[PDB]
């Protein structure tokens, strides 16, 4: 229940995330836009910062989400270590120019950087993310605001992200008042309707992983793909909903939002300026195996985050593995890196010798994690790229057994027994086969926006704000079709929010 | 023959 | 009738040759006739089938259907066309295995070797 103890913990967990977001957005402008840090160097510095901040205030407390920096195709999972930088090169050495940013660590111009992170205190957690964008510099200008706005489909994506974010914020604010809503009381039906029509206006589809949901203590949705739950009220937009919208558990009907509750928003929009046609938007995993295929568009990598399934137990033969398991289970149920578990990781002072100390510890931790993973104690949080499939291949396909195809050597089970589209009787395995079975291997760029809110009378928005996620000014088109019900409602909502009360937590200096 | 009908309707929607 | 010593009228030898024919000979065995329009167009009665050829059925229960070939299963002595499938109630579709002697071609997939084959067999193109 929303006690003072609960909500001030939420606040002090949130604004740490806010100031760390400011730190990263600081550093990236320092590095690229200003007169050069790589992705994995940003990540552990951000986590060091967050823990150094956490120490001052406050027993279970730490990083829910390790800071993830997706670039231009990846829906989620990219957050590598310093161990893996040469490995990424000598794996992707023969591939082509795409994914050069994520491979090398140096970011390019026009590169759509989706940052995300989160922090938790006693199970009360706050996630946040922001799609920012790189654009080259002005040199003749004195102040050098960097030159050019964005124009294309990525601009579409950013616009849809921000607009969907503000609209759902306002909707969940009107959840307090059964009034101050255009009748054009609140339901996942309405939420999915307004966000889908925004996506359709901007020609940017919703990604399967996106959601809006309730939160409770220790139960946020940090994983959302591995661990299960019976009591989960919230909305998702996956391939089943895509096919249903083309036609015409997570129940959406018996769901009306109430006072005194904490919610997570997480929206992912994949742009369509090419593609030519109607088609599906699904996800494909990234493995470390160069040898499964010959094509150059594929990315080869190793995920850094893990999560451990405390239900299972197995004595290890290996001292290093058992010590690392001690270090793990003394942490919590949230995902983690190997760098988080170490002796010198927060970097009270920072030099090269401490990074070297961390690297040696990492060399031991990978050996421990080998045995901890060969037994099914810990699993990887997968790296997922958005990939497009036209309906032509799917409808012309041949699936000799539908609703019965497992994938049988997928290790997690829950991404195995999925059945994304029950109609047409195709499963994830045959969908992967069809996605690969075509020279229309079109991968989409994606934009991401994540916030945490709580309903008391005001909407207390524990993340976001204008300091945080002010958008990179851009130049998009398809800017919001008027002459419909829902668009009138959305504009009335945006005007009426200026009076509804939205409190917003500021970052820490 | 439900797959027949749903594929017919889906062809109808994607062709236009 | 037979007027050569090279060749045999032996059922056993002929059946053995058919059933142990390699793929290079199964290509020419699995030949399809052309429609009257394509016959007037080119000046040729038949061709060996291939993958991207549009085709029409004229015999069997799946008659009057047509589509482009999705596979040529030389091992099974058949071809797999799309839009001809036995749909099970769950959602599974299996292709019907057709023989190209029944099929008739309506449109071809033309490249240099196929053009040369037609010019060789006496096609005005």
């Amino acid at each position: 229940i929303l006690q003072e103890s609960v909500l001030n913990k939420y606040r002090t967990a949130g604004q740490i995330a806010q100031t760390a977001l400011k730190y990263v957005t600081s550093l990236i402008n320092d590095s690229y836009h200003s007169k050069q840090l790589t992705v994995p160097e940003l990540c552990l510095l951000t986590d060091s910062f967050i823990l150094t901040r956490l120490e001052q205030y406050y027993n279970e407390r730490g990083i829910a989400i390790p800071t993830t920096i997706d670039i231009d195709q990846i829906s989620g999972g990219w957050c590598p270590e310093i161990d893996d930088t040469q490995n990424l090169l000598n794996w992707n050495k023969g591939k082509d120019s795409t994914f050069a940013s994520s491979v090398t660590g140096t970011l390019r111009p026009g590169d759509l950087v989706k940052i995300t992170l989160g922090v938790h205190i006693d199970g009360y957690t706050s996630e946040v993310s922001h799609t920012m964008v790189i654009y080259p510099v002005d040199e003749t200008k004195p102040i050098l605001q960097p030159t050019g706005p964005l124009l294309g489909g990525k601009a579409d994506a950013v616009a849809a992200a921000h607009i969907a974010m503000e609209t759902v914020v306002a909707l969940l604010a009107c959840a307090l008042t059964p009034e101050k809503l255009p009748a054009s009381g609140i339901t996942g039906q309405l939420i999915r309707t307004i966000v889908d029509t925004i996506a359709r206006s901007y020609n940017c589809g919703v990604v399967p992983g996106s959601r809006v949901r309730r939160i409770r203590r220790f139960l946020a949705g940090q994983n959302e793909g591995i661990v299960a739950e019976r009591e989960y009220k919230g909305v998702v937009w996956t391939e089943s909903h895509q096919e249903a919208d083309l036609l015409s558990a997570i129940p959406s009907d018996d769901f009306v939002v109430q006072s005194g509750e904490v919610y997570l928003i997480d929206l992912k929009m994949a742009s369509l300026e090419h593609c030519t046609k109607k088609g599906l938007v699904t996800l494909e995993t990234v493995d470390s195996y160069t040898g499964k295929s010959h094509k150059a568009g594929e990315l080869i990598a190793r995920p850094g985050a893990y999560v451990r399934d405390f239900a299972q137990t197995h004595i290890l033969k290996l001292k290093t593995s058992r010590q690392l398991l001690t270090k793990i289970d003394k942490q919590g149920v949230y995902p983690f890196k190997l760098s988080h578990l170490s002796s010198n990781f927060p970097f009270v002072h920072e030099n090269e010798e401490e990074l070297q100390s961390l690297k040696k510890d990492l060399k031991s931790f990978r050996l421990g994690m080998s045995e901890i993973s060969n037994n099914y104690l810990c699993v990887e949080s997968p790296i997922q790229i958005a990939r497009w499939v036209p309906w032509d291949h799917i409808l012309k396909a041949t699936n000799p057994n539908g609703n019965l195809s497992y994938d049988a050597t997928s290790t997690l089970t829950l991404p195995g027994h999925e059945l994304p589209l029950p109609k047409l009787g195709v499963s994830a395995i045959k969908l992967k086969s069809l996605m690969n079975s075509t020279k229309e291997s079109i991968s989409l760029p994606v934009a991401r926006e994540c916030n945490t809110i709580v309903l008391c009378p005001e909407l207390l928005r524990l993340t976001g704000g204008s300091k945080t996620c002010q958008p990179s000014w851009i130049h998009s088109q398809h800017e919001l079709n008027p002459q419909d019900s829902i668009v009138q409602g959305i504009f009335q909502l945006a005007t009426l929010a200026k009076d509804l009360l939205l409190k917003e937590t500021q970052p820490m200096k | 023959s439900s797959l027949t009908l749903v594929k017919e309707a889906l062809w109808s929607v994607i062709d236009d | 009738a037979k007027q050569s010593l090279d060749v045999s009228s032996d059922r056993r030898k002929a059946r053995k040759a058919y059933f142990t024919a390699p793929s290079s000979q199964r290509r020419v065995l699995l030949s399809a006739p052309l429609s009257k329009e394509l016959r007037a167009q080119y000046g040729i009665k038949a061709l060996p089938i291939r993958r991207d050829d549009e085709v029409l059925v004229v015999r069997g229960s799946k008659k009057g259907q047509e589509g482009k070939i999705s596979s040529v299963y030389r091992l099974k002595f058949a071809v797999q066309v799309d839009k001809v499938t036995k749909e099970k109630v769950n959602g599974a579709s299996v292709p019907i295995n057709l023989h190209p002697s029944k099929l008739v071609i309506t449109k071809l997939h033309l490249d240099k070797d196929r053009k040369a084959l037609i010019q060789r067999k006496g096609g005005k193109l």
